[PDB]
RNA sequence: CCUACCAUGGUUUCAACGGGUACGGGGAAUAAGGGUUCGAUUCCGGAGAGGGAGCCUGAGAAACGGCUACCACAUCCAAGGAAGGCAGCAGGCGCGCAAAUUACCCAAUCCUAAUUCAGGGAGGUAGUGACAAUAAAUAACGAUACAGGGCCCAUUCGGGUCUUGUAAUUGGAAUGAGUACAAUGUAAAUACCUUAACGAGGAACAAUUGGAGGCAAGUCUGGUGCCAGCAGCCGCGGUAAUUCCAGCUCCAAUAGCGUAUAUUAAAGUUGUUGCAGUUAAAAAGCUCGUAGUUGACUUUGGGCCCGGUUGGCCGGUCCGAUUUUUUCGUGUACUGGAUUUCCAACGGGGCCUUUCCUUCUGGCUAACCUUGAGUCCUUGUGGCUCUUGGCGAACCAGGACUUUACUUUGAAAAAAUUAGAGUGUUCAAAGCAGGCGUAUUGCUCGAAUAUAGCAUGGAAUAAUAGAAUAGGACUUUGGUUCUAUUUUGUUGGUUUCUAGGACCAUCGUAAUGAUUAGGGACGGUCGGGGGCAUCGGUAUUCAAUUGUCGAGGUGAAAUUCUUGGAUUUAUUGAAGACUAACUACUGCGAAAGCAUUUGCCAAGGACGUUUUCAUUAAUCAAGAACGAAAGUUAGGGGAUCGAAGAUGAUCUGGUACCGUCGUAGUCUUAACCAUAAACUAUGCCGACUAGAUCGGGUGGUGUUUUUUUAAUGACCACUCGGUACCUUACGAGAAAUCAAAGUCGGUUCUGGGGGGAGUAUGGUCGCAAGGCUGAAACUUAAAGGAAUUGACGGAAG
RNA sequence: GAGAAUUUGGACAAACUUGGUCAUUUAGAGGAACUAAAAGUCGUAACAAGGUUUCCGUAGGUGAACCUGCGGAAGGAUCA
RNA sequence: GCGGGAGUAACUAUGACUCUCUUAAGGUAGCCAAAUGCCUCGUCAUCUAAUUAGUGACGCGCAUGAAUGGAUUAACGAGAU
């Protein structure tokens, strides 16, 4: 569920799908991709009717390199971040590393100006 | 705690302890010979050590055939074979013998020769 | 701490107990960091004083320079008997790669004793050694004469810049050290510092070590001839050696240079950060399941746990004195680093919780965190403008304010609408907020505690019993009596509120995004999955009988079988094994494995509308059960072919291939050992990404089959599972190739050069052959994979 | 009333001596095996289809590398 | 029932292997100085006031060898150091 999740929408990007199609809808899935919306990283999105669970709708853009996730769900601090972000984004100034904080699930950047430490899910650039 | 079973590097040499050298009172001069590439007779003593107490054979190197190291000599004992692999000619030496050293000073120096020391 | 008595517990695979090894931390080295390796000097804590024992003295000792008895050593002795313990300093002997004087002193600091002042082998100093770092460093100047090669410019006449040689060259200047004199500070001692003048001596206090084939800057000539020699690796030396040896000839560093020790880096080669397993070393034979590890999902606060960020100590910076960035002292702020355990605040992540609920009867009663939007204020950014310091708007973040709202019920013809009520409790203090001086109430801030009701429990209400507290009436002042309030126990009607137990439906939308994830019931269906009991056919062999005379083998042959009638042809009878065809590019079984036909017991998979319990799940060391063939034990059976064994042939030999015979095996029941190049050389389970065939279910208003028409079909559309497989783009890889062995997670197994070695030894299992677990000395410098060219073949065209 | 010395009794700590048991090291009759090293002996096993295709597991037998029974693999081309 | 003579490897020292004669044709797995050994106080280690037993091997086998069988291998005795 988690493994699947952002190779999906990655490997959309990689061939060129302008509408990604994905589905699932209980209570870990959307405000991150409204994070993803503030950087300009992909565009709008909307939620379809199903028979059981739902179907979400996302426009992509062509801007994702690689997202993936972060399989075991880390201890991040508010000083180290960024042990992980040499790893996993292998660019720096681009891209950015979801944590899942205390204060909901943010961006990292964000995550230092609230000053609040966490998990993390995922990275993205 | 966990590692699988590592186990250190190792010197292959008789004597230990924590020195670099050592003495020791000797048995025998021998000549032996050497392995298939290369001829000569090469010279050899059997050093055996006071403080390891332990059974060796050394090459000796020197300007000097039968040079000064006899039976109940009092030879220094160094690496060389123990510093990188064992040699190649002759097998079994991987110590050479040191010149005129240790506390009795007997087994003498490169003789017949008037270049710069060693 | 110890004993008596009583109970039988305590510890342990989250590693007891035992064995081996080891002082621990601040810290030190190396590294980019992660980490790995160490615990010298310094500093803090513990433990020890020849060995073993015990005690006293004392506030402190079971006491290094204290005491007593005992033992071993060496020593003295009048032989009666005594006196000793350098793991304090200097030193002696022995051990060893190896490590310094039987020096000086109380000045300074600090400790010990009213002060004076005395004691200190503490300490402050000296001596010894390139032991290391550090600086001076292995030497460098102004001026002139002459000769040669290269380059710019050139009026070609020369001129400029510039240095491997050269000259009794000239002017000299310069340290380090000694010596005489002056001047200075502390002294008990050894060696005195600094500046200037004059004279004298020595001279930057003699430069060596290493390398020159590649790795690794740098070649030529002689001499020697596998000798003499060098070797870290691969190698060089047996006549033209850039590798030996000497020269001259070069390179690199230098008071160090090389070698040896050992740690770390190189090494992503033990991978936490940061590793592989189709063919190079590597998936356990296969299933199953416990401990353990991991966890789909809605709404929530509390509780528990993990992870910070901030403050406490030290250093630097800031301040003062001072020549100073030396150094010392004090106060405050900022910044950086460390010991990793406690408290507290603030937002999470992971972990845990129900339609309903006594009953005639009325059906009765009540409700949500939060999100989001708007407005105001505050902070930061950017633009315009100012020498620079102002202004309007947008956006980020924080705080405050803010209701429309939400809900149980009544009145309404319905309904708009309207009327009433609600949206936690308690305690202490401090701040702000109505009316008053206050009190007090409300809200906010912070804590504690809990988070659908009607069996049950609490409160209200009533009764009764006990206790506490307050007030009044009395008192022969102890106490009694009455009233109010609180708490505890018990009982009953009514009102209101809280726990707990069983069973079932749906999957709605906001926080990782095209998700039906586990077990089956019902009804159809396929298959060589299994065991047993029957039955049939062909071929072979044996026995008996008829008709008929030589065969069988091979490259040729013979052993061998035949006139005592063979081969054979037919008939009749018997015994065992196997099931041609069908048979496949087929199906089943988790793998091993599974082929005539029929019957019985009995298992699993896939499909279809659904119905249905509601994370029940995944994976799994140990553990348990199953096991092709070969082998073993006991009892049967032996048709068809045959290891071992016996003859014939072939050959140089032939203990083989070949031919004639033949034993154990091969078959069967029970029991055992348990392995295979046990195979897809590819673990299991779940989600993403273009293209066959076999089985199920549905459709083909059209056509055909065909007379119980069931055609199950023909042939076409799909939709699902298995998916012989073929073929291929993206993509990956060292490549062949793969089509996931691309790529991903959760979990488990396994690899760290070849030989020695699946061996040695112990444990464990076995009846025995043997299995399972499982190294080192030592040897060596490579073993190995993918892919190419060419020669050759008793290979083909 | 006190101190020294002697005798008896109680309880504690540890040593010393003897016996049994287990581990480690050295000496060692004796016994089995390996590695390196020139020449040899016997056969041609492996290597081309090496003129019986090899190798591995397992069982029996032989002076000898070996030969034979049974199973399987490509480590013989091609998906046997 | 299961052989002789002759020649042969750096160097002390030995015969792998080869030839020749003879006969019907010339032995494996495993072990050795014996209830069997002329030769032999053989040859070596350890033990013992001497110690050849205890126990450690040597090779110099007068004359070891798989079915009236080698070989694996626990229990038991008025039997043997």
């Amino acid at each position: 569920l988690l493994a699947d999740a952002l190779n999906a929408i990655n490997n959309a990007e990689k061939t060129g799908k302008r509408q990604v199609l994905i589905r699932p809808s209980s209570k870990v899935i959307i405000k991150f991709l409204q994070v993803m919306q503030k950087h300009g990283y992909i565009g709008e999105f909307e939620y379809i009717d199903d028979h059981r669970s739902g179907k979400i709708v996302v426009q992509l853009n062509g801007r994702l390199n690689k997202c993936g996730v972060i399989s075991p769900r880390f201890n991040v601090k508010i000083g180290d971040i960024e042990k992980w972000t040499a790893n996993l984004l292998p660019a720096r100034q681009f891209g950015y590393v979801i944590l899942t904080t205390s204060a909901g699930i943010m961006d990292h950047e964000e995550a230092r100006r609230k000053h609040v430490s966490g998990k993390i899910l995922g990275f993205v650039y | 705690n966990y590692k699988k079973r590592l186990l250190g590097t190792a010197f292959k040499s008789s004597p230990f302890g924590g020195s670099s050298h050592a003495k020791g009172i000797v048995l025998e001069k021998l000549g032996i010979e050497s392995k298939q590439p290369n001829s000569a007779i090469r010279k050899c003593v059997r050093v055996q050590l006071i403080k390891n107490g332990k059974k060796v054979t050394a090459f000796v190197p020197n300007d000097g055939c039968l040079n000064f190291v006899d039976e109940n000599d009092e030879v220094l004992l160094a690496g060389f074979g123990r510093k990188g692999k064992a040699k190649g000619d002759i097998p079994g030496v991987r110590f050479k013998v040191v010149k005129v050293s240790g506390v009795s000073l007997l087994a003498l120096w490169k003789e017949k020769k008037e270049k710069p020391r060693s």
